[PDB]
């Protein structure tokens, strides 16, 4: 009915500007702030560039999919959506891979990497995830409703294990080796229990919100699709989710944040 | 040694008694009568035009 | 005369490039505060490792290092520590074979422990002159300060205790070693303090530990 | 003998405690009180001097009010120009921690020191002239006051002047009871002032070498002083949170500037060319401008993040510029 949707779009509205508000305070401050310029905090800020992205891009353009059921806005503007949707989620993803991968070796190396450490070697990161962000989207381009297309099944698990289960596979096996060269550095029980919700945080949130949208997509290579517009807003739901995350657990931001506005 | 001290501090403080000292009335009047004199040369305290300031 | 304005951002990008070059090399190396009691053996582990400030330039395990020994100041000491705020850690040198100094640098160690720049900032604790403190405590224990037995392990620990006890501080692990003397290799202790403090910098940043 | 000379010494500071409240009639705020004040007024930032790695400790201005020099914990004194934001010379330090700086008024030597106990020298290549080593403790001000001569402040407790061409204390000035930590020269140059740790700010003589006199306002410890443009007073700030105005001919604190809210203490101050402005750089991030009259902050500076540590008005009186612990100078107008 009409006042159920008037909810959704009002719902969805508020969650499309709230990723706007929490990425563009999250690149302000970084930006603003001079003691955050280091090569760790590049790799947030891109983050929360690449979320806001979604935000600008995709958010808008879905709220629309979602509340009518039907396309209008020409096929041309499906095309760049579709594939735009790919890139910021698989960037997204890839991001906290990559931060991941940041914070391994700052970790287990520490003294190594941080000679190697540099704005420079931060960029080549985010370069690498953008450069094999597009190239997901790229392949599907062989052209009513806007929907995603499905041809060679080979590109569909091509994609989805390259844009979320090989970074899931990244992510809790770099995780999995930190949480013990962290816990070996504790032994007090009380850092232990942030140790376990600091790591459960972080892990957690990334695949509660993922991975019910890219089992989906191996389940249809079943149900209808009312539960994918939700698990696609839910996906859409950790990009605003990411940055509170890794600026949470940052002392230094979060009291710049607060600083900032009061 | 410890008589040096005292006698060192008593020689500078009988040095430091001994002085021509004026009233805070007058000596304010000095301060007020130079700020006023050089009011109108100070840069900070009126506000330079743009032109003859080198920084704008 | 544009060319000589040309000239002078010449100048400038030359000294651009001078204090970048310089600035990056100063940055990577880590920065130690050698503080302690006279006579405690500073000079001694700055000698083994390699009048107002004494600088030290060693390098040891791929790493380079700064021990900072101030000394002969007698001022207020308040001026001279903030000139350093950003130490990676602070050694600390206590005379263990000397009672004057077993109280006179717990209180020390307690103000600097205390300050209000250093407690963002490590210590690590050098316990020195063991082998002269083990033979010390036969013929007079450490009876004087308070109290447990009278023995080489017991009475050094007391002391480790009594040094960690003056913390009052998370986020701020004291890293504690007895050096035999001033003849045992020491500089693999202070990269292992050293190791640790970076580590822990980078998972409290991270949000573990 | 040592009590004789104690009650002896106590009558004295009685008799003087008694000559300055004879001579106070009136006070400074009670004659500047129908003066009109300033008002609203603050200074726009001019510039944003960026090449300082870590906390820049001093700088001072030339005479020109072209140039400026500013000393910092990288171990690089950087010769700065003003109009043209840019870079004159950068030379690299003995030691690398400094705690003063000065620039001379002839604009041909520079001089620095901090931590090494030594006053060293720079004339503008660049390399070591004359290396003033003779002191206790750590350099904690310096000034020139001519191509020749030199003069310095210490850790020490003791004050020296010294000679370039030589290379040797000339005169030593002791009387301080902690170690003192400013200086600032008269226009004339043949009086100083300096503050120390003890609360206590004395007037020299350059020529005679002696303490003229003492003045007591301050509780903790004075860390700033600077000369009232026509060389009969001065401000000085302190650890206390408040700066305090003193008369030469007086002999006694004329004037407090101070705030509830400013709880931290102040690092340097400064006056404007007319004396009316009197500037203050605090540990809280600011630098406020009081009236130096009416007792009134008449506007507020904050462009840096951390302390301000040094703060250096022009000679002609055209500008400020504001050194911190961010590692920027940022000229005011
Ligand atoms: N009924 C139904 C139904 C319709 C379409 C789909 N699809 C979703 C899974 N499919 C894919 O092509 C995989 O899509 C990807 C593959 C990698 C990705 N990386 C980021 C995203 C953005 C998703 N919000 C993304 C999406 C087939 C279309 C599933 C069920």
């Amino acid at each position: 009915s009409l006042p159920w949707k008037v909810l959704l779009v009002m719902l969805l509205a508020l969650i499309t500007l709230a990723t706007t508000l929490s990425n563009a305070f999250v690149i302000a401050t970084v930006y603003r702030t001079r003691k955050l310029h280091t090569p760790a905090n590049y790799l947030i800020a891109s983050l929360a560039v690449t979320d806001l992205l979604v935000s600008i891009l995709v958010m808008p353009i879905s709220t629309m999919y979602t509340v009518t059921g039907r396309w209008t806005l020409g096929q041309v503007v499906c095309d760049f959506w579709l594939s735009s949707d790919i890139t910021c989620c698989t960037a997204s993803i890839w991001h906290l891979c990559v931060i991941a991968l940041d914070r391994y070796w700052a970790i287990t190396d520490a003294v190594e990497y941080s000679a190697k450490r540099t704005p420079k070697r931060a960029a080549v990161m985010i370069a690498l995830v953008w450069v094999f962000s597009i190239s997901i989207s790229l392949p599907p381009f062989f052209w009513s409703e806007c929907v995603v297309n499905t041809d060679h099944i080979l590109y569909t698990v091509y994609s989805t294990v390259g844009a979320f289960y090989f970074p899931t596979l990244l992510l809790i096996a770099l995780y999995g080796r930190i949480y013990v060269e962290a816990r070996s550095r504790i032994l007090m029980a009380a850092r232990e229990r942030k140790a376990t919700k600091t790591l459960g945080i972080i892990l957690g949130a990334f695949i509660v919100c993922w991975l019910p949208f890219f089992i989906i997509s191996l389940v249809m290579p079943w149900f209808h699709l009312a539960i994918f517009d939700f698990f696609t807003w839910l996906g859409y739901l950790n990009s605003l989710i990411n940055p509170i995350i890794y600026t949470m657990s940052n002392e230094d931001f979060k009291q710049a944040f607060h600083k900032l506005i009061r | 040694a410890s008589i040096a001290q005292a006698r060192k501090l008593v020689e500078q403080l009988k040095m430091e008694a001994n002085i021509d000292r004026i009233k805070v009335s007058k000596a304010a009047a000095d301060l007020m009568a130079y700020c006023e004199a050089h009011a109108k040369e100070d840069p900070l305290l009126t506000p330079v035009p743009a032109s003859e300031n080198p920084f704008r | 005369l544009s060319a000589e304005e040309r000239a002078a951002l010449e100048r400038s990008k030359a000294i651009e490039k001078n204090l970048k070059e310089d600035g990056i090399s100063a940055a990577k190396d880590v920065k130690l505060l050698l503080l302690g009691a006279d006579n405690s053996g500073k000079s001694t582990i700055v000698k083994q490792m390699k009048t107002g400030i004494v600088e030290t330039h060693f390098t040891f395990k791929n790493l380079h290092f700064r021990l900072f020994d101030v000394g002969g100041q007698r001022s207020e000491r308040k001026k001279w520590i903030h000139c350093f705020e950003d130490v990676t850690a602070i050694i600390f040198c206590v005379d263990l074979s000397d009672y004057n100094r077993m109280h006179e640098s717990l209180m020390l160690f307690d103000s600097i422990c205390n300050n209000k720049f250093f407690i963002d900032t490590s210590i690590i604790l050098f316990l020195n002159k063991k082998d002269l403190f083990g033979e010390k405590i036969k013929k007079s224990p450490l009876t004087i300060c308070f109290p447990g037995p009278n023995t080489y392990e017991d009475a050094a620990a007391y002391i480790q205790a009594q040094f960690e006890s003056k913390n009052r501080s998370p986020n701020k692990e004291i890293y504690c070693h007895m050096t035999c003397a001033t003849d045992t290799n020491n500089a693999q202790v202070i990269f292992d303090a050293v190791t640790d403090i970076i580590i822990a910098n980078n998972l409290r940043g991270c949000g573990l530990y | 003998e040592l009590d004789q000379l104690r009650q002896e010494a106590e009558q004295l500071k009685n008799q003087i405690r008694d000559a300055r409240k004879a001579c106070a009639d009136a006070t400074l705020s009670q004659i500047t009180n129908n003066i009109d004040p300033v008002g609203r007024i603050q200074m726009r930032t001019r510039r944003t001097l960026r090449g300082h790695l870590a906390k820049i400790y001093a700088m001072h201005w030339g005479t020109d009010s072209r140039l400026l020099v500013s000393a910092s914990q990288d171990g690089k004194l950087i010769i700065w120009d003003s109009y043209t934001t840019n870079k004159v010379h950068a030379i690299p330090l003995r030691s690398s921690w400094v705690m003063t700086c000065a620039y001379a008024p002839s604009g041909n030597y520079v001089a620095c020191g901090g931590l090494d106990n030594i006053c060293s020298i720079y004339n503008l290549n660049v390399r070591v002239s004359r290396e003033l080593a003779g002191h206790t403790g750590y350099l904690s001000c310096c000034r020139f006051l001519d191509d020749n001569q030199i003069v310095t402040s210490s850790g020490d407790t003791t004050c020296a002047l010294w000679d370039i061409e030589t290379g040797q204390q000339t005169t030593t000035f002791t009387g301080h009871t902690g170690d003192v930590m400013s200086l600032s020269l008269a226009p004339d140059t043949r009086l100083f002032v300096s503050g120390a740790c003890d609360a206590s700010a004395k007037l020299w003589d350059v020529r005679e070498g002696m303490c003229r006199q003492t003045f007591t306002g301050h509780e903790s410890d004075i860390n700033a002083i600077c000369f009232f443009p026509n060389g009969n007073a001065f401000a000085t700030g302190s650890d206390d949170a408040t700066c305090r105005l003193f008369d030469l001919r007086a002999d006694q604190e004329l004037m407090t500037y101070s705030h509830d809210n400013i709880i931290c203490g102040i690092t340097s101050v400064s006056f404007s060319k007319s004396g009316r402005l009197l500037l203050a750089g605090y540990d809280d991030f600011n630098c406020n401008v009081w009236d130096a009259l009416k007792a009134d902050r008449a506007g507020v500076l904050a462009g840096h993040d951390n302390r301000v540590s040094c703060l250096g008005v022009t000679d002609d009186g055209m500008a400020v510029a504001t050194g911190s612990w961010d590692s920027f100078l940022k000229i005011w107008n």
